[PDB]
């Protein structure tokens, strides 16, 4: 008769595989746990920078290249400084000796189930998608909206300093208070 | 030894240039921008330098009523 | 000629006791339409700050070292001057907003604009900024003198979004042009 | 497959190939004093896992905030044609408030370890 | 289908269902990206009114103009096949030299100005079609009518002149 | 040794930095003009390209409306409005091409 | 396209990595032969003809040299740090244009990509030094952290001044923009500052504090030996070359010139390599000309001299750009 | 005098850059149908290359024919994905 | 969504749906007639539908299971090859394009 | 779905922490990561550049909070001499 709907494999110009997102998902969850269960503080700050890395690679792979590279840039320095403070304020050897009890498991199961079940319907269909007849997203092309495509960083720049400049002024005052306050409480007297 | 700025502003500027050049000339370079902003655009227009028109970043939709065209209709195909 | 449309943007109506002239008046208009009391009050307000710090010093000396009070007066002088100008600006712009008695401002606005309309000049001037950036600027600064105590802001853009129908200006200029032609005939 | 992904593959297998060769083809004779910490010849107190004084921690605190500030300027450098004068003004106000905090760091001599 | 750029596409879906006999049929444009850019100024020199009419139609039917402006679209396609055939009956060596140059130069007009000047003159003397770019600065010479290109990887021969219509050689 | 005198090196630096800023004015002014030409060339093509794209969208929409009234008997209304919405999801066959 | 996509990417990566790894071998040989000439010596001239096999005698010796795992060391971190440093140092060569778009990834955010991979490689040095549980390795690792606080803002702030002129963040577009003029002419102070910060970024003299041998014994890499040591040198010299390529990309017009495509591609590659090789010389010239700075003096220099000047330029430069109507279009063009 | 043996490693470094630039250019020119490759590509260029494959079968293929070949109106690819919406 | 500023520098996909809902509210609701805002119920559902796609995912789901079960029951004679789908619309492949259309 | 898993890790790593106050400051960081990551994925599904802008301002305040936290820890450690949470 007549099919009329033809599925085909894209030879070039095809995208990434969405298997890789599930790999980064487990690794991010795996590394997130190892941040709190690790006896050594340096090993858990290393799992911390790893955790930020799989989330950044998750963002890069779904086309969020700026915020994904910007997340990584900001936190590599942040984890380095956090490393720098663990070596100044924590006895590494006594912390590794310091342990953890198993009395938190009953609370973990209860708190985990209740919050996750309650916090699930708080999330929309777009996120809960891809949780034997599944759906397929379909995309096509436009010419009027493609005249001068901007990069995401340019799109944020188009509005970050005019339409939403108030968020920048407030953000610059949080940073100023942090610059003045963090120094005021830690400065050596003179 | 070091001059006080409000006691003598011109003396302080000489000392800051010679003895604290990196900080003093940071303020000069940074202040030169607002001086550039306030003075160059008037002189640029005085000499006839014209800021260019913005390049179109969306289809330029003409204003007014449609032009009621007659051409390239279906009967013109063959 | 008649622009065939005088309200092009959706504006916010505020309940006020006097006619609204401009919801976003240009910086120069606020200074030009300032009454001489506005310079009297804003100068008194600027002097209040350092004079308050002087009086506190006379009655209750801080016991500060040799150069501290002079340093503190320089801060009190600036802060008073900064708040004095913000007070001077607010007095003039409230009249543009219709939030203060404005008969004098209403009449100079109805003359200055009808002078620009009979001259063919744009009512609020020409912007070097794009028409969308003009809108972001109108949106940012309209009624912004009501937040002067917290964050200040001034209108330095010649946009055309001021919250008022411009038909009254075109109506008067044509009637003024109508009277001018008849008077010129008897010559 | 993309060049970028293949590039990551190779650099990893070069890190393995060098590491594997040494782990297979080099002698390995670990004994007590070979496996000891270097201290220029004499054993000393092991103190590298005890709290240590960093005299430049105030520089790390400031670096975090300034790193955030120059990141909030990168969108401006890639959006200047649209931002124009109105957007330049806000970006100058943002830089001006941040510079005052830096002037506080310089004047208070926070960055002046002695 | 969505205008979002895909990040994990591995498959293409095609429909072999044709548009119904009700909608008139327009043969589609057959030119590729390089020939279309080489003749774009000629499109707009002849087809501007129809190009502008189809866009004002869609703006007059917001959210529905795809279905309700199908005739204006058929008209723009016909106007654009007219110039292509015209640029093919005449000036075909010049047209090919220009867009064949453009494909080897990242489709950058400033990298093929001598072939553009030769074609623009041949289009002008057989179609009365001129290249016009609006709002170019009056202080300086138009960029497409400039002897030296600063971003061109190869310098323009001194003996290759820009085409300005009217004035003789 | 005047190769290392601070003044002539300050002079030659100010000259080079002023000359290169002159060349930068001319370069960016030329590029902003090249950008204007690339955008007007694109704008003439937008109405013939978008017209072909719209014919494809109307054709695929009409087909799916016909396919549903056969498979599902009647058409289901996703949106209350009459406006065309580009599809986020499409019916696909259970197998790709055999190759 | 014409042939297989995977085979294309396979050959494209080999044409970058393998020639770059050969280049890393000879920057070490060239450094030793160039420092010697300025020291009235020769340098390597016996391992191979004119000493052209000396980098491979060194490389093969260490991969056949025994490795030691210290008992006080955190062993999994003792190996992870050098592997992180090597992988992410080499990752920066994936955005380098050897011609317009001739890169393994023509990314639109390539400059920020490089800032992210250079910062990761530094964290491997911090981790490896701390993991030894030795005191000189511990003192060196803290120096590396102080140095990144010193040079990361310097580089990123300096780069942002280049972006304010190019408007792109794409490495090919910044080279294409310099067809007007090389950025070392209008941004002469920024080129000096960026070069100074790049020497500090590389842990190269006069900013060789983490690995100082006159003060520490080998610094962070004292307990490290064999192939773990090979990784830290490969990371250092690939980081040097990469910073000389980037400085040539951002200020010296990159590949711009001072069967048919092969001649053009060769000339682009030669031009970039010639300019990169000059900057590689200036690194070796700087190492043989100056003493070492103290690490507090470097932190003071970057924070009270360089950064105040850079933020002043960040204010000044867009003010000149707007004043002359010279803001670059941020669309795709070049 | 000139220590030419000091400048030999620098010549090798320059040459291997030339090797890289020449080889990347040749392989891309082959992959792109003996044509210079495209760079700095945006959504419009990627949509234009996919339109070229629709008319010629090669993403870099060019035809000047004013009339499209039959089946062009049914060959418009609609991208199918599983998760990234 | 509701901002009007999308990822590419162009406007957001659900901005027309949001502007229509706000326009409906201001042009129907008032203190004189509180229940005029019931006109906004379908308009507000369209905005959520543009955002989450639950109603369209349910339509395609029902249509796709219906479509596939008819394909299995449908008589099959010869399946087009992948290469034949690639040949549709080419310069000199008239034979393959015809086979794709069963003509 | 991963956003929820990460948020639960940070919430328990903050509440059920028996190690040190630096780990509690890390768990706050993890929670802000998960909240930011939910806003980023939603922004992509609704074509909104505002949610990327929102995510960016969460990152800047997240670092400002970590600076005030590290600064307050230094003050506390200078006097207490231990930043180890202790259970008898
Ligand atoms: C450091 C201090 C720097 C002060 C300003 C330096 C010189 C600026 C140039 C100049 O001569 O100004 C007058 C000059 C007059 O030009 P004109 O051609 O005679 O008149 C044109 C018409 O105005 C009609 O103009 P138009 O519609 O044709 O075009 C609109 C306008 C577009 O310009 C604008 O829209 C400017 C936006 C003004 C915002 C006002 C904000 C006020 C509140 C501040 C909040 C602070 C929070 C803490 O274009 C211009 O006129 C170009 C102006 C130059 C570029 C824009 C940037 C300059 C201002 C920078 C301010 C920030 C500096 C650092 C602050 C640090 C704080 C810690 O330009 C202005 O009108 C801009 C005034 C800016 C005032 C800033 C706030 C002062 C209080
Ligand atoms: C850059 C320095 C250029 C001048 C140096 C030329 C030279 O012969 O140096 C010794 C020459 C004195 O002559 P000499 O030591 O009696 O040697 C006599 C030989 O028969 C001289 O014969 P030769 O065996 O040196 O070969 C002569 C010729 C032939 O050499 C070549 O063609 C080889 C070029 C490289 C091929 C790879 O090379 C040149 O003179 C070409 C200029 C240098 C080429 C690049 C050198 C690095 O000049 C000097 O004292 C050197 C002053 C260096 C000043 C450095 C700062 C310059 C401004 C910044
Ligand atoms: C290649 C094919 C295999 C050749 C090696 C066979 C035996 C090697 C041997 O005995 O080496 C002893 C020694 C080391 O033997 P070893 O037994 O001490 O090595 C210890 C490592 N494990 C425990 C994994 C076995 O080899 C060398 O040091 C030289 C190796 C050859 C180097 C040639 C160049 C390599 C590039
Ligand atoms: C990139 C450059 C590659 C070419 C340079 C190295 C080529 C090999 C050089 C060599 O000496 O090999 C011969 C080698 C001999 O190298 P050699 O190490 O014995 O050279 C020593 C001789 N003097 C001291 C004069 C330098 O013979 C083979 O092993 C084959
Ligand atoms: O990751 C790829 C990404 C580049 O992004 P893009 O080019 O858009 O996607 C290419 C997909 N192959 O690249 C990036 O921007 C991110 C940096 C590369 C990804 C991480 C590389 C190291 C992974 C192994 C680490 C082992 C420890
Ligand atoms: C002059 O007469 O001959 C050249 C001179 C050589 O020295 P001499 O003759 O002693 O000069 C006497 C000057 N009173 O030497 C000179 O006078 C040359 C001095 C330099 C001239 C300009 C150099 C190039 C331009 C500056 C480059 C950039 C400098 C800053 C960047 C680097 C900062 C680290
Ligand atoms: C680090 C970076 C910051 C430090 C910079 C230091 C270097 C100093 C120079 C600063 C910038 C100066 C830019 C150069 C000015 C310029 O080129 O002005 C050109 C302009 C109009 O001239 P134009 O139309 O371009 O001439 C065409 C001739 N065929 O001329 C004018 O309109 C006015 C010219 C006088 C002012
Ligand atoms: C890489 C190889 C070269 C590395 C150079 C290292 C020099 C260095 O670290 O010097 C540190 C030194 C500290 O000096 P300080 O205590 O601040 O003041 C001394 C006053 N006699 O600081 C100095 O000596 C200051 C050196 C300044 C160099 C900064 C870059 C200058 C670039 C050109 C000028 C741009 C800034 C000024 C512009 C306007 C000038 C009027
Ligand atoms: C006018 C002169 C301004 C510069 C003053 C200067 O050279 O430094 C002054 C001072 C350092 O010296 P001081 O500690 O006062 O030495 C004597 C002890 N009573 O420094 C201080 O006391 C204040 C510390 C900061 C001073 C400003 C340094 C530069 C600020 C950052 C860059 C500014 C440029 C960008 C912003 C635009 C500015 C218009």
């Amino acid at each position: 008769s007549q099919i009329s709907l033809l599925l085909l494999k894209e030879i070039y110009t095809n995208g990434s595989t969405h298997i890789m997102l599930d790999i980064l998902s487990v690794l991010a969850v795996i590394s997130g746990i190892c941040v709190i269960i690790s006896k050594n503080p340096i090993v858990s700050v290393l799992h911390l920078i790893g955790l930020f890395a799989y989330v950044s690679f998750y963002l890069i792979l779904i086309g969020l290249n700026f915020v994904g590279l910007s997340y990584l840039i900001v936190y590599i320095g942040a984890v380095s400084i956090l490393f720098l403070f663990i070596l100044m304020l924590i006895n590494i050897r006594t912390s590794e000796l310091q342990s953890n009890t198993s009395n938190s498991i009953p609370l973990t199961i209860l708190v985990g189930i209740i919050i996750s079940s309650f916090l699930f319907k708080m999330l929309p269909y777009g996120v809960i998608i891809s949780n034997k007849n599944d759906l397929f997203f379909i995309t096509s092309k436009i010419w009027d909206g493609a005249l001068a495509e901007n990069n995401h960083i340019s799109s944020i720049g188009n509005i970050m300093y005019t339409n939403y400049n108030v968020w920048l002024i407030l953000a610059s005052f949080i940073l100023l208070l942090a610059m003045v306050g963090a120094i005021v409480i830690t400065i050596k007297p003179r | 030894t070091t001059p006080r700025f409000w006691s003598t502003p011109l003396k302080y500027c000489r000392w800051a240039a010679r003895e604290r050049p990196a900080l003093f000339f940071s303020v000069v370079i940074g202040a030169l921008g607002p001086v550039t902003l306030a003075t160059v655009p008037p002189l640029r227009r005085l000499i006839g330098d014209v800021d260019a028109a913005p390049i179109p970043l969306t289809y330029p939709i003409p204003p007014g009523p449609r032009k009621q065209l007659k051409g390239y209709d279906d009967d013109t195909e063959d | 000629n008649t622009p065939t449309q005088t309200y092009q943007f959706p504006s916010k109506t505020v309940k006020t006791d006097y006619p609204l002239i401009d919801n976003d008046p240009h910086f120069t208009r606020v200074i030009r339409y300032a009454r001489p009391s506005d310079y009297a009050h804003g100068l008194a307000a600027a002097a209040a700050g350092p004079a308050a710090l002087w009086l506190m010093e006379r009655i209750s000396p801080s016991q500060v070292g040799r150069g501290g009070f002079a340093k503190a007066m320089r801060l009190a002088g600036f802060i008073g001057l900064a708040g004095g100008f913000l007070y001077f600006y607010q007095r003039s712009i409230l009249r543009f907003y219709g939030m203060s008695e404005n008969a004098r401002e209403v009449e100079m606005d109805m003359r200055e604009m009808t002078d620009r309309v009979k001259a063919g000049l744009p009512l609020y001037g020409e912007s070097r900024l794009s028409p969308a950036m003009q809108g972001v600027a109108a949106r940012q600064s309209r009624y912004s003198a009501l937040f002067f105590g917290v964050m200040p802001w001034f209108n330095f853009v010649n946009h055309n979004q001021h919250g008022v129908d411009t038909a009254k200006y075109y109506q008067q200029a044509e009637r003024e042009l109508e009277a001018e032609r008849l008077a010129r005939e008897q010559a | 497959m993309s060049a970028m992904s293949i590039y990551i593959i190779f650099v990893s297998i070069i890190a393995i190939l060098f590491l594997a060769i040494d782990l297979i083809f080099a002698p390995h004779n670990p004994y007590k004093e070979k496996l000891s910490a270097f201290e220029c010849g004499f054993h000393s107190f092991s103190q590298s896992r005890s709290p240590f004084n960093i005299s430049f921690f105030i520089y790390g605190l400031v670096f975090l905030l300034l790193d955030l500030e120059i990141l909030l300027l990168y969108p401006f450098a890639v959006s200047e044609y649209v931002n124009s004068a109105y957007g330049l003004a806000a970006a100058l106000i943002f830089i001006g408030i941040i510079t005052i905090g830096f002037v506080y760091e310089l004047g208070h001599d926070a960055l002046k370890v002695h | 289908m969505a205008t979002r750029k895909p990040a994990f596409n591995q498959h293409v879906l095609l429909d072999t269902t044709p548009l119904p006999d009700s909608i008139p049929k327009v043969k589609e444009i057959g030119a590729s990206s390089a020939p279309l850019l080489s003749a774009s100024f000629f499109i707009g020199a002849r087809c501007k009114d129809y190009n502008d009419d189809y866009m004002q139609c869609k703006n007059e039917n917001p959210g529905r103009g795809e279905f309700e402006c199908l005739k204006e679209g058929r008209r723009v396609t016909r106007c654009a096949r007219s110039v292509l055939k015209d640029i093919n009956t005449h000036c075909l060596e010049q047209f090919r030299a220009h867009w064949q140059c453009l494909d080897n130069n990242n489709q950058q007009l400033w990298q093929c100005r001598p072939a553009e000047w030769k074609l623009n003159k041949c289009v002008y003397e057989n179609l009365k079609l001129e290249k016009v770019i609006p709002d170019q600065p009056k202080n300086s010479t138009p960029v497409h009518l400039r002897q030296r290109q600063i971003f061109a990887h190869h310098a323009i021969p001194p003996w290759e002149r820009p085409f300005i219509p009217g004035q003789p050689e | 040794r005047g190769l290392f005198r601070p003044r002539p090196l300050l002079a030659g630096a100010a000259v080079l930095m002023l000359y290169g800023w002159y060349k930068l004015v001319k370069g960016i002014r030329e590029q902003n003009e090249l950008a204007r030409e690339k955008m007007w060339a694109r704008i003439h093509l937008i109405p013939l390209l978008q017209a072909e794209e719209d014919r494809d969208h109307v054709r695929r929409y009409l087909a799916d409306q016909a396919r549903e009234k056969g498979l599902l008997g009647e058409n289901i209304k996703v949106y209350n409005s009459d406006r065309y919405v580009r599809p986020t999801f499409a019916v696909t066959p259970s197998k790709p091409a055999q190759e | 396209m014409s042939y297989s996509q995977t085979i294309n990417s396979l050959v494209e990566v080999v044409l970058v990595l393998v020639p770059s790894l050969v280049g890393i071998a000879y920057v070490t040989v060239g450094e030793r032969k160039t420092m010697g000439s300025m020291q009235r010596r020769l340098g390597p001239n016996a391992v191979g003809i004119y000493g052209l096999l000396q980098a491979f005698a060194d490389a093969l010796k260490l991969l056949l040299k025994e490795y030691v795992g210290p008992t006080q060391a955190n062993l999994v971190l003792f190996f992870l740090g050098p592997v992180i440093t090597l992988i992410f140092s080499l990752l920066g060569y994936a955005v380098i244009p050897y011609g317009p778009g001739l890169a393994v990834n023509d990314l639109s955010t390539g400059i920020l990509y490089m800032l992210a991979v250079s910062s990761l490689a530094t964290y491997g040095i911090l981790l490896a030094g701390w993991s030894a549980n030795s005191k000189y390795a511990f003192l060196g690792s803290l120096r590396s952290t102080a140095q990144l606080i010193s040079y990361e803002l310097v580089l990123s702030s300096s780069i942002l001044l280049v972006i304010m002129l190019s408007g792109s963040l794409s490495l090919t577009v910044i080279v294409e923009s310099q067809r007007a003029i090389w950025y070392i002419l209008p941004l002469l102070p920024v080129f000096i500052i960026f070069f100074i910060g790049s020497v500090a970024e590389t842990n190269r003299a006069p900013f060789d504090l983490a690995e100082a041998e006159s003060e520490l014994v080998s610094g962070f890499m004292t307990e490290h030996a064999a192939v773990i040591f090979v990784f830290f040198f490969l990371a250092e010299y690939g980081s040097i070359v990469l910073m000389c390529i980037l400085t040539s990309i951002l200020f010296l017009g990159g590949y711009l010139l001072i069967n048919a495509p092969t001649v053009e591609g060769s000339f682009y590659g030669l031009s970039l390599g010639v300019k990169t090789s000059i900057l590689i010389f200036v690194f070796i010239w700087t190492r043989a000309s100056f003493p070492r700075i103290r690490f507090d003096q470097l932190m003071s220099f970057c924070w009270t001299v360089l950064l105040p000047i850079l933020f002043a330029l960040i204010v000044l430069v867009p003010c000149i750009l707007y004043s002359f109507n010279i803001f670059p279009v941020n669309i795709s063009l070049l | 005098p000139v220590p030419f043996e000091t400048l030999i490693p620098y010549g090798i470094i320059i040459a291997m850059f030339g090797v890289t630039g020449a080889g990347m250019a040749k392989v891309r020119h082959m992959f792109n149908g003996d044509k210079r490759h495209r760079w700095s590509v945006d959504q419009w260029d990627k949509q234009q290359m996919e339109r070229d494959r629709r008319l010629t079968g090669h993403l870099r293929g060019q035809t000047d024919n004013p009339i499209a070949p039959p089946g062009f109106e049914f060959n418009n690819p609609w991208k199918v994905x599983x998760x990234x919406x | 969504m509701a901002s009007g500023y999308g990822l590419n520098g162009g406007p957001s996909r659900c901005f027309p749906f949001w502007q229509e809902l706000l326009a409906c509210y201001v042009t129907n609701s008032s203190e004189d007639n509180p229940d005029g805002k019931n006109k906004c119920i379908p308009v507000m559902e369209d905005y959520y539908e543009c955002l989450h796609h639950r109603k369209e995912a349910a339509r395609v789901r029902a249509l796709q299971a219906a479509y596939r079960e008819a394909e299995a029951k449908k008589l099959q004679e010869n399946p087009p090859t992948a290469g034949q789908i690639r040949n549709l619309g080419l310069l000199n492949k008239e034979e393959d394009t015809k086979k794709v259309h069963c003509a | 779905n991963i956003t929820l898993i990460l948020f639960l890790i940070g919430i328990l790593g903050f509440v059920l922490n028996r190690k040190n106050i630096i780990l509690m400051l890390i768990s706050i960081e993890i929670m802000l990561l998960s909240i930011t990551f939910l806003i980023l994925l939603s922004s992509l599904n609704m074509d909104d550049i505002i949610g990327q802008t929102y995510a960016i301002y969460i990152i800047v305040v997240a670092g400002a909070e970590s600076a005030i936290g590290l600064g307050i820890l230094v003050a506390f450690y200078r006097l207490r001499g231990s930043i180890a949470i202790e259970y008898k």
